[PDB]
């Protein structure tokens, strides 16, 4: 999944927004959750 | 916070400071002023 900062790989990009858990940058940040 | 579609604001003009909707950019008037007048460089959105 490509970002501002780079490739992200790994982690499942999802519509929905919560709150920043870890900063990559460019406004987007990863988070565990729900499996999981 | 987000103010009221309507300006009742006893007179006074906020419209120069508040968001301008028809950007893409949700800055207002004076912001994109300023991000104008100042001249960065090095982006860094993968050059
Ligand atoms: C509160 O905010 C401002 C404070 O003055 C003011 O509303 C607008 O102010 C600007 C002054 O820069 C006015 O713009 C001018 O208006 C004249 C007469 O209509 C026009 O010649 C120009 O407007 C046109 O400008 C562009 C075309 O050249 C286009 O953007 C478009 O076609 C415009 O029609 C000139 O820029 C503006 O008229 C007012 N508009 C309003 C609704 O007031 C006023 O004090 C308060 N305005 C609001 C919305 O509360
Ligand atoms: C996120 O938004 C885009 C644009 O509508 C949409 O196509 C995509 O399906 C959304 N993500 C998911 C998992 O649905």
């Amino acid at each position: 999944f490509q970002t501002r900062a780079g490739c992200l790989i790994g982690a499942e990009h999802v519509n929905n927004s919560y709150e920043c858990d870890i900063p990559i940058g460019a406004g987007i940040c990863a988070s565990y959750q729900t499996s999981q | 916070y987000k103010t009221p579609p309507i300006k009742d604001f006893g007179g006074f003009n906020f419209s120069q400071i508040l968001p301008d909707p028809s950007k893409p950019s949700k800055r207002s008037f004076i912001e994109d002023l300023l991000f104008n007048k100042v001249t960065l460089a090095d982006a860094g959105f993968i050059k």
